[PDB]
């Protein structure tokens, strides 16, 4: 078969700005060779046809261009909607082969996140337990670290994070954090606290709220 | 409206379609084969073009037996159509060539 | 419009034949190939096989297992795929797309999310988040809505009928022994809710469920 080759498979990139992912394919297939981006729980998008040529609904901002065994696809301006994965695909011998692919990072200003705190429903009561969930929403960088500490007690268990890809929105990142506990241990406290501390706060921002 | 013409007519059309079966089939027996480079249709219908015009390039070649047996046809249909009109040709220029004397 | 039509998500006990459809709107010719494109969770997209419907044949990755079959259907234009008998490694979202024999892959489907597991198939449960029953809050108001307890991936999330975006930042789902748990976060200008309406969507394309419950304010 054919390999191609996609190096590195992460680039950043500041916002407004030329990033250029590249393709290298195992042996000379002059220009059939053809550019998809496919975003988080997305399905690939036909970006770039035959090395260097448009699609409808593809912006300005992406080129293409190369040819026999290296090819390059550029981006002039950059923006958060460009968040995603690049690849390339082949169609000069048989079968047609992908590459490994290619992550587009932004690199933006900091961002100090937006955090929430929110009690079980009259639903899920009504059904039964309960769980406490804690939001960290458009932060940057990605890294914060999530405190679960109940009546001053720090709790350490039931804590299943879960952190989003870089938003392709605006360049940001967001987290959950649920704590579920059934109400035999939820109506015997009255007292859930939520912290984090970010890269752009030296204190602790924090959120909680009681039972009443 | 003679025959050498209304002959040499029906081997055009018939070279045309062939060109394009051709391609087509091609396409449809290349594709399964690792290593095959003739398995799109546009470059297909340009190699089909290339082989019954007996020009050969040799850079879009086909590797499989029934990818050869199209190239055979090919071959075989456009070898056929040019010197049948060939033949239409020589057949005009004789019948001028007959009424420039008299017989 | 949309043009190729997939399933949202297939569960197959370890063992059993799993088979895959895809139906094509739009123009049909002669020269469509259609072609099959396997995604596991974490790695690239990786071509599986191809199809021609007006001939019916079918070509198969020979360099990794070939166990499926690709077929065809005269009129309705509509191809599928054969994968029996497979491990827990046969887990993937399975692409469909359709290649003009020209080279490139024009239309893609929506995929089609694969889960092999001896487990059987549970409906989540969707539990609403209002602000805490005393939390101050800005310009800028936040909600979410709960997902857990479900079986298998995925589940479509949306708000308001899908007709928001303004803030939408869902979260990946998480294990909890056999079942799921994920979030959904909103953000709309609290000069709207809840002066407004806010409900939210959630389809499990595998026990086949819309639930729907709006976003109303803790007292
Ligand atoms: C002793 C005298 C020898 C005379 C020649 C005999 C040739 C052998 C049989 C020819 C086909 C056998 C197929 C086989 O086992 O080969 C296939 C195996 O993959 C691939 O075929 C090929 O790729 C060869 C295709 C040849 C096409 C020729 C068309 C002529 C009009
Ligand atoms: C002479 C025309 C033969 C038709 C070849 C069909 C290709 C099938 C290969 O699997
Ligand atoms: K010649
Ligand atoms: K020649
Ligand atoms: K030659
Ligand atoms: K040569
Ligand atoms: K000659």
């Amino acid at each position: 078969d054919i390999l191609l080759t996609q190096s590195p498979a992460i680039l950043s990139v500041s916002p407004g700005e030329r990033v250029s992912f590249s393709c290298r394919a195992s042996q000379s297939i002059g220009t059939d060779i053809h550019w998809y981006q496919q975003r988080t729980n997305g399905s690939p998008r036909l970006l770039i046809k035959y090395a260097s040529e448009s699609i409808s609904g593809i912006p300005s901002r992406f080129s293409g261009s190369g040819s026999g065994t290296d090819f390059t696809l550029s981006i002039n301006s950059v923006e958060s909607e460009d968040i995603a994965n690049y690849y390339c695909q082949q169609s000069n011998r048989w079968p047609f082969t992908f590459g490994s692919g290619t992550k587009l990072e932004i690199k933006r200003a900091d961002a100090a996140p937006t955090v929430s705190i929110f009690p079980p429903s009259s639903e899920q009561l009504t059904s039964g337990g309960a769980s406490v969930v804690c939001f960290l929403n458009n932060f940057y960088p990605k890294d914060i670290n999530v405190k679960w500490k109940i009546d001053g007690s720090e709790r350490q268990n039931g804590v299943l994070n879960s952190w989003t890809d870089q938003d392709s929105k605006d360049s940001t990142y967001s987290m959950s954090s649920t704590l579920t506990l059934t109400k035999d241990e939820y109506e015997r406290h009255n007292s859930y606290t939520c912290e984090a501390t970010h890269k752009t706060s030296t204190s602790p921002i924090v959120k909680s709220f009681n039972r009443n | 409206s003679a025959l050498h013409w209304r002959a040499a007519g029906a081997a055009t059309v018939l070279l045309v379609i062939v060109l394009l079966a051709g391609s087509y089939l091609a396409v449809l027996a290349e594709r399964g084969a690792p290593g095959a480079q003739l398995i799109t249709y546009p470059r297909a219908l340009f190699w089909s073009v290339e082989t019954a015009t007996t020009v050969g390039y040799g850079d879009l070649y086909p590797v499989t037996l029934w990818g050869r047996c199209v190239a055979v046809v090919v071959m075989v249909a456009g070898i056929t159509s040019f010197g049948l009109v060939t033949a239409a040709l020589a057949t005009w220029f004789v019948g001028r060539e007959q009424e420039r004397r008299g017989h | 419009q949309v043009q190729l039509q997939q399933p949202g998500a297939e569960l197959v006990k370890p063992g059993a034949s799993v088979k895959l459809s895809c139906k094509a709107s739009g123009y049909t010719f002669t020269s469509d190939w259609i072609h099959w494109v396997k995604q596991r969770p974490g790695h690239g997209l990786e071509w599986i096989g191809e199809i021609i419907p007006s001939y019916g044949r079918a070509n198969y990755n020979e360099k990794i297992q070939k166990k499926a079959t690709l077929t065809a259907d005269k009129s309705s234009s509509t191809a599928f795929m054969q994968l029996s008998s497979l491990t827990s490694e046969d887990s993937a979202v399975y692409y469909c797309a359709r290649e003009r024999g020209d080279g490139y892959f024009a239309v893609w489907g929506a995929g089609t999310t694969v889960t092999v597991s001896s487990a059987k198939t549970t409906p989540p449960s969707v539990y609403p988040l209002a602000p805490g029953s005393a939390a101050q809050t800005n310009s800028m108001v936040t909600l979410g809505c709960l997902v857990k307890g479900y079986f298998p991936e995925p589940v479509t999330v949306t708000w308001n009928s899908g007709s928001l975006s303004s803030g939408v930042h869902t979260f990946p789902a998480v294990l909890q022994s056999d079942l799921y748990t994920l979030s959904s976060s909103v953000t709309v200008p609290s000069s709207s809710w809840p002066s407004e309406t806010v409900t939210c969507n959630v389809a499990h394309p595998a026990s086949s469920t819309k639930v729907d419950k709006k976003i109303v304010p803790r007292d």
